[PDB]
RNA sequence: UUAAAUCCUUUAACGAGGAUCCAUUGGAGGGCAAGUCUGGUGCCAGCAGCCGCGGUAAUUCCAGCUCCAAUAGCGUAUAUU
RNA sequence: GAAACCAAAGUCUUUGGGUUCCGGGGGGAGUAUGGUUGCAAAGCUGAAACUUAAAGGAAUUGACGGAAGGGCACCACCAGGAGUGGAGCCUGCGGCUUAAUUUGACUCAACACGGGAAACCUCACCCGGCCCGGACACGGACAGGAUUGACAGAUUGAUAGCUCUUUCUCGAUUCCGUGGGUGGUGGUGCAUGGCCGUUCUAGUUGGUGGAGCGAUUUGUCUGGUUAAUUCCGAUAACGAACGAGACUCUGGCAUGCUAACUAGUUACGCGACCGGUCGGCGUAACUUCUUAGAGGGACAAGUGGCGUUCAGCCACCCGAGAUUGAGCAAUAACAGGUCUGUGAUGCCCUUAGAUGUCCGGGGCUGCACGCGCGCUACACUGACUGGCUCAGCGUGUCCUACGCCGGCAGGCGCGGGUAACCCGUUGAACCCCAUUCGUGAUGGGGAUCGGGGAUUGCAAUUAUUCCCCAUGAACGAGGAAUUCCCAGUAAGUGCGGGUCAUAAGCUUGCGUUGAUUAAGUCCCUGCCCUUUGUACACCGCGUCGCU
């Protein structure tokens, strides 16, 4: 849980700055880009290693710290807390392979769903691929909700976290019986034609990516696999998804289809496949920026002398040599 | 047990070469450690000047190996200096000692004032230049003692010089260069020509040329 | 003794067994002579001319013990060679 | 000469040919201020306060290249097979419960690892209950017994002489209270004495000589070649040691040899049966089969091609085998260490026993869920029913033959085997051959349940396991994703070992039926060489509010 709520923001963000450019970030660089408090950040790092926030690395010459899987997760929730979306944690968690579903509650008490991308090449690249995944998923989530589609409502995105509307139900793969099989079938078949009208093919439109809300309403999730209709095999991915649903309702619910939708309509809807002159106030700001940069460069060279590990190794052998002589 | 390899060595083994001076007269290379250990014997004491540990850059990583600076010296005659690097420290030391015995040089001893008694000081002010270290030895009056830094103090003591004014210039802190400079200075004592050695040098037969018939049998 | 004294010198008596008639100041990683001893502390307190020591086995801090240097002296700051 | 380099940058501690300018750790700073020159922009001259253990120059190895070339790997892909992931069940890890659900490891080396199949033990876990727990010093009791041992009966969850009736014996083997440090079937830490495991699997390391003030380099390499510091060979190197290699075994081959009363064949007698069949029985044939030994046998032997015409590489004939697999072989790094070794060893603990022994009952299986290895399936290339015929690795003083009683698990009687002898020609399953079923949740599939019976055992209730009836669920070839796989291999299919009283969907071996595709590549995923370069620089986080 989150108790510490001051210096932990600045130190962890400073790691993320170094993570985008380099692998393991040395402790010398951290304090320079987090200049608000000086000296006492080294004990904060020792509190960060207690939790699964940062990992230590002392291989051969490389001495420093790298951000963990769970440590990257805490940073997004800390940003979402300032945007007043997340306050307390709900416990109903569906631990998946590509993502983790966490229930979140706001100031109001209204429960929302949170998605956290867990892509698992070094861990630096793995925590960068999760960044691009959430930004792509939120892009489709906004694009479909605006265009009448039955998708969860997009709220906020932070690095890898995506806040969505809480639609609670069961996935189609674990459904025994539906009270009205025909009405549910026609609803699902319409949504494939709907996407094709907007110039989109789902690709993997199966029973594993569909959730029923009280056996009345079909909800769609997971959107990183979507392709354009400009693709040469556009009708192939269209027909494969149709046959997947055609066979499933005949298999599980024993419903044979009377309507066979195979229409190519591109595009009647929006193409979503793309988706003295200088005042003294300014003089003061400019002088300040110059004077801070001169101090920051000097502090970097003071911190680069921390090598402490090199001095410790040299001292051990000297004691052995003098005793043997 | 010693079994000599060189021709010089074989001569030494027997009784054909009487002193160590007959080797220095013909500037023959002493290639065996035993030759020195035969002539000077119990008289050669040793001082370990420094044991500096260095880490060798290897593809397997870093391992510790020790560099030993040993100055061997028979008093009132002969000095040598050796530098060895090895895994263990004792090994390094013995290696250095062996190496320092191969490097034994005679030092010429002079007089400061009037030449009364035994010689005690360096004959004339000599110098030893070794990689930015410049050691100067200067003739001192009898009983002054060696007025120097600790290392050339040692080296001069084990040379059998009783008294000498020293002066060093440059980076005297690097021990190898300092000791090697002082050794180089002290060697140069015989190389310096005085009015004492102006007489035409009458040539004795070389150890090889004299005992040629004895070397036929081996 | 001395102006008169005092001190020194000279001398009667009393005056020495270790809990005394009890020696101190700095230091003990390296420079630099002397502990990987024991307890305490846990990048805190602090030390450290400089190099550095301390973030739980501290040869560097506060103590104890032990040892070393100088010795009725020995540290510290400053001017200067 | 720090050196790269320099006939000057030489003739410098062996320091003095004349002479001008000029530097004294880095910054602040070539900034302020003054002066002066300048139309101006500016130039020349030119500080301090203060701040900092460094700022730098040469050279040298190459941790890392987001550098380049090669090479290799189904723990990589390609063409594919079997799949898992979907279903039920079983198990492991999370998580969840609970008095307890004992437990280290979490992308290989986390994941049926502790041989861990846990009714008891194992058991470390929980709820309970008896029992006593040192030496020492002080104060009390004992010969007018300190104390031990003790038949039967009554007690609590237990045949508790560790309580009462019994007090009957046993002769100091003492026990009753209080404590203070000097507690030892102690715990851990260090000095030292012996012995292990971990990563790849190809290097590692001296000695002497040479080069450099030295770090270092040469040896350890142009080229070809090799898995390779391998080899040919070139050469400021020459020689080594260590490991890989070599050594040894093993397997493939022998109608050559040595033998086999616990191996087998052939022939010959006798018998049984219809000139033949007989795992029926009895010694002349010696090794084909079986065994277990010796000796052979393959060495790049030969031919062809390619190759500095050498080292070697590729192809092919004959051959059992032309590229068998293991150990040895007794490396490098370990700061992982290991163990009843010694130190009047350093500390910490010892009615806070470093898990005190025992007693009874529980738990390890508990269950909405995730993540995973498996088993059975999803039928027609099948299921059922009858008939037929073939193993090998192995085991055994519980393995079991044989008769009888049993629908069935099983009982009862009697033998052999401490084992090429008996189980046992191991009588296997798949498969084959016929019979019935007929595309349906079907007789496929068997979960879950309901009654009996039988063992195993001190004990089966939370079903040990097996048997017989009845119920008969999900499951219609499984999405993203992912594992193993080059030939007697994958996959189907049974059997044996392993813990063991009964306990086996596990692990580990063995046979048996036996494939598709491939003989390529670096595309992905990685790993390994070689060559070459190398000791987070600069330009793009703020606003306001009172003391």
């Amino acid at each position: 849980l989150r108790y510490m709520s001051r210096d932990d923001f600045r130190v962890l963000t400073a790691v993320e700055m170094g993570m985008k450019n380099h692998e393991i970030v040395p402790g010398s660089l951290i304090a320079s880009i987090a200049s608000l408090k000086h000296g006492g950040c080294n004990k904060v790092l020792r509190e960060l290693v207690k939790h699964k926030l940062i990992a230590w690395e002392r291989t051969k010459t490389v001495q420093g710290y790298r951000l963990t899987n769970a440590g990257y997760d805490y940073l997004a929730l800390k940003t979402l807390s300032s945007r007043q979306v997340v306050e307390s944690v709900g416990n109903q968690m569906g631990v998946g392979k590509e993502s983790d579903i966490y229930i979140v509650a706001n100031e109001e008490g209204q429960q929302f769903a949170l998605k956290l991308h867990r892509l698992g090449r070094h861990n630096v690249s793995w925590l960068y691929l999760s960044r691009l995944s959430a930004m792509k998923e939120f892009a489709y989530m906004k694009a479909l909700y605006e265009r009448k589609f039955p998708v969860p409502k997009p709220i906020d995105y932070n690095r890898h976290a995506v806040v969505m509307e809480l639609i609670n139900g069961y996935p189609l793969c674990q459904i025994h019986h539906v009270e009205d099989p025909a009405s549910v079938y026609d609803e699902a078949m319409e949504l494939i034609v709907k996407l094709a009208n907007h110039g989109l093919i789902h690709g993997d439109f199966n029973e594993f990516n569909l959730i029923l809300d009280e056996s009345d309403h079909i909800t769609m999730i997971d959107f990183p696999q979507m392709v354009s209709t400009s693709h040469p095999n556009a009708e192939w991915y269209f027909d494969r998804d149709v046959k997947c649903i055609k066979d499933f309702f005949m298999k599980r619910f024993s419903y044979e289809s009377e309507l066979f939708p195979t229409f190519k309509d591109i595009r009647r809807e929006d193409t979503l496949d793309v988706e003295s002159t200088i005042p003294p106030e300014l003089v003061k700001q400019k002088v300040k920026r110059q004077l801070t940069k001169q101090q920051k460069s000097a502090v970097r060279r003071r911190l680069q002398k921390g090598a402490n590990i090199f001095t410790k190794q040299r001292r051990e052998n000297m004691q052995n040599i003098k005793s043997s002589l | 047990e010693w079994m000599p390899v060189t021709k010089l060595g074989r001569l030494v083994k027997d009784m054909k070469i009487k002193s160590l001076e007959e080797i220095y007269l013909f500037s023959l290379p002493i290639k065996e450690s035993e030759i020195i250990d035969f002539f000077l014997g119990a008289s050669l004491k040793d001082e370990v000047l420094k044991i500096m540990p260095v880490q060798k850059q290897t593809r397997a990583g870093q391992r510790t190996r020790f560099k030993a600076f040993v100055a061997i010296g028979d008093y009132n005659g002969h000095v040598g200096l050796g530098v060895k690097c090895s895994k263990e420290v004792a090994t390094a030391i013995r290696g250095a000692i062996i190496l320092a015995k191969l490097s034994i040089v005679p030092v010429r001893r002079g007089y400061w004032g009037n030449k009364i008694g035994k010689p005690h000081t360096v004959p004339c002010k000599v110098t030893g230049r070794c990689g930015s270290v410049l050691v100067r030895l200067i003739p001192a009056p009898r009983g002054t003692g060696i007025v120097s830094a600790p290392v050339p103090k040692k080296l001069l003591m084990m040379a059998g010089i009783d008294d000498c004014y020293t002066s060093a210039r440059g980076c005297t802190a690097t021990l190898g260069n300092f000791a090697k400079a002082t050794f180089d200075a002290i060697s140069k004592t015989y190389s310096y020509l005085t009015p004492d050695l102006w007489k035409e040098t009458v040539f004795t037969k070389s150890p090889y040329q004299e005992f040629t018939d004895h070397l036929v049998k081996t």
